[PDB]
């Protein structure tokens, strides 16, 4: 019962700065250690800086010692990495992950926050037909069109329903990304039960809930 | 810096025990480089296998094993698992700081599940008309999908993406046919037609 979740995407402009965050929930926080990786376009990962949260040490190394601050919030169980004077070089995936010691570390992670250093998505629910409607299970879905930069988090009911969920991958034409997500259901939840799939757009502040409806 | 190497990629077979290694540019690997072995799957998600060298983590299948082995550090798979398919990813500790090695690559038959939406009323109001042919549950992953209007068939409007890893170790992809309101209310009937593996999956909506 270990997690560490970490904010969503971020698209920067240059020389500006972004703050990235990763919340554990499951362990000492104090008492463990918390380092920042990172993976440029297909380069591997880079290592970054670390801190021990109770007991405020933080560690750099020569290349982010400067651009790469590190704080901790003991009273949330979060810790900011904040970049600043953004580069292009400086687009990647920044993943966070604990350690106890060099013989113990590095086991459980984030699932890591992409940077991007822009027009919104219109999202339009797919009800079922008779190639969706299956029986026992109906599967909803929703059209996610037309938006950039990637990406877009689309999620169902809030996170609630978490199963049978199935984002597929984007496809782009013209500039311009369309994705579609689905989740599954037992023919009996819906439309008795509300589904509302939540798209989020981090690159242009845009948030849309829109309820599938028959 | 000091550069740290590993194979690009390993193909192997189910039960089989294979042997990734992690040789260092500065020279020797001991234990003092506390190697340490990272999964890596589909979409970033990491998970520690060995640290310290040698030490399993929580939850890991004892068929994992790191161990020094010469001037360099390997991790020893006894017993492959479909599941155990992934890049993995070893590092070194070099004082202050860990080096990654760009990661080896290990690799390790389903009928595709097609499912078809209409146009959405909203959409259509807009005199567009995108028809959305979501496929899943395909191994291996590799399809070939064809849309037909009327029996007939389409090139033109049609987006298909690219294959993607599932969790449940399967593949999905979707693709898109972009018509007009117009052209939706113009014919009978549309299919999304798949083609995996020596056979032929399709379904079909109809305007009416
Ligand atoms: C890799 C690690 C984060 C980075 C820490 C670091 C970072 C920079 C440095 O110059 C030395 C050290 C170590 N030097 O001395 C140890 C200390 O005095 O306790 C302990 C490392 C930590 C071990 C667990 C965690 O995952």
């Amino acid at each position: 019962e270990v997690q560490l979740q970490q904010s969503g995407a971020e698209l920067a402009r240059p020389g500006a700065s972004v703050k990235l965050s990763c919340r554990t929930s499951g362990y000492s926080f104090t008492t463990y250690w918390m380092q920042w990786v990172r993976q440029r376009p297909g380069q591997g990962l880079e290592w970054i800086a670390a801190i021990y949260p109770g007991d405020d040490d933080a560690r750099y190394t020569q290349k982010f010692k400067g651009k790469a601050t590190l704080t901790a919030d003991r009273s949330s169980s979060i810790v900011y990495l904040q970049l600043n004077s953004l580069t292009s070089e400086d687009s990647a995936v920044y993943s966070c992950s604990r350690g106890r010691s060099l013989y113990y570390t590095m086991d459980y992670w984030g699932q890591g926050t992409s940077v991007t250093v822009t027009t919104p998505p219109s999202v339009y629910p797919l009800a079922p037909g008779s190639a969706a409607q299956t029986n026992s299970m109906v599967t909803l879905g929703c059209l996610v069109k037309g938006y950039f930069p990637e990406p877009v988090t689309v999620s169902w009911n809030t996170g609630s329903l978490s199963s049978g969920v199935h984002t597929f991958p984007a496809v782009l034409q013209s500039d311009l990304y369309t994705l579609s997500s689905s989740v599954t259901v037992p023919s009996s939840t819906w439309p008795s039960e509300t589904v509302t799939c939540n798209v989020a757009h981090p690159a242009s502040s845009t948030k849309v809930d829109k309820k599938i409806v028959p | 810096q000091a550069v740290v190497t590993q194979e690009s990629a390993l193909t192997t077979s189910p039960g089989e025990t294979v042997t990734l290694t992690c040789r260092s540019s500065s020279g020797a690997i001991t234990t003092s480089h506390y190697a340490n072995w990272i999964q890596e799957k589909p979409d970033h998600l990491f998970t520690g296998l060995i640290s310290g060298t040698n030490n399993r983590a929580p939850g890991v299948p004892a068929r994992f094993s790191g161990s020094l082995i010469g001037d360099k550090a390997a991790l020893t798979i006894t017993g492959a698992q479909t599941e155990d398919e992934a890049i993995y990813i070893c590092a070194l500790w070099f004082s202050n700081q860990f080096i990654f090695g760009s990661g080896t690559k290990v690799t390790v038959k389903s009928s595709p599940s097609v499912t078809l939406f209409p146009p959405s009323s909203e959409e259509l109001e807009t005199n567009k008309a995108t028809l959305v042919c979501t496929i899943t549950d395909f191994y291996p992953g590799v399809v070939t999908v064809d849309w037909k209007v009327d029996g007939t068939p389409v090139t033109q409007g049609m987006e298909t993406t690219q294959p993607s890893k599932q969790s449940n170790n399967k593949y999905m992809a979707s693709s898109y046919l972009t018509l007009t309101a117009r052209a939706w209310e113009r014919h009978s009937s549309y299919s999304c037609q798949v083609t995996h593996e020596g056979h032929t999956v399709e379904k079909s909506l109809s305007a009416a």
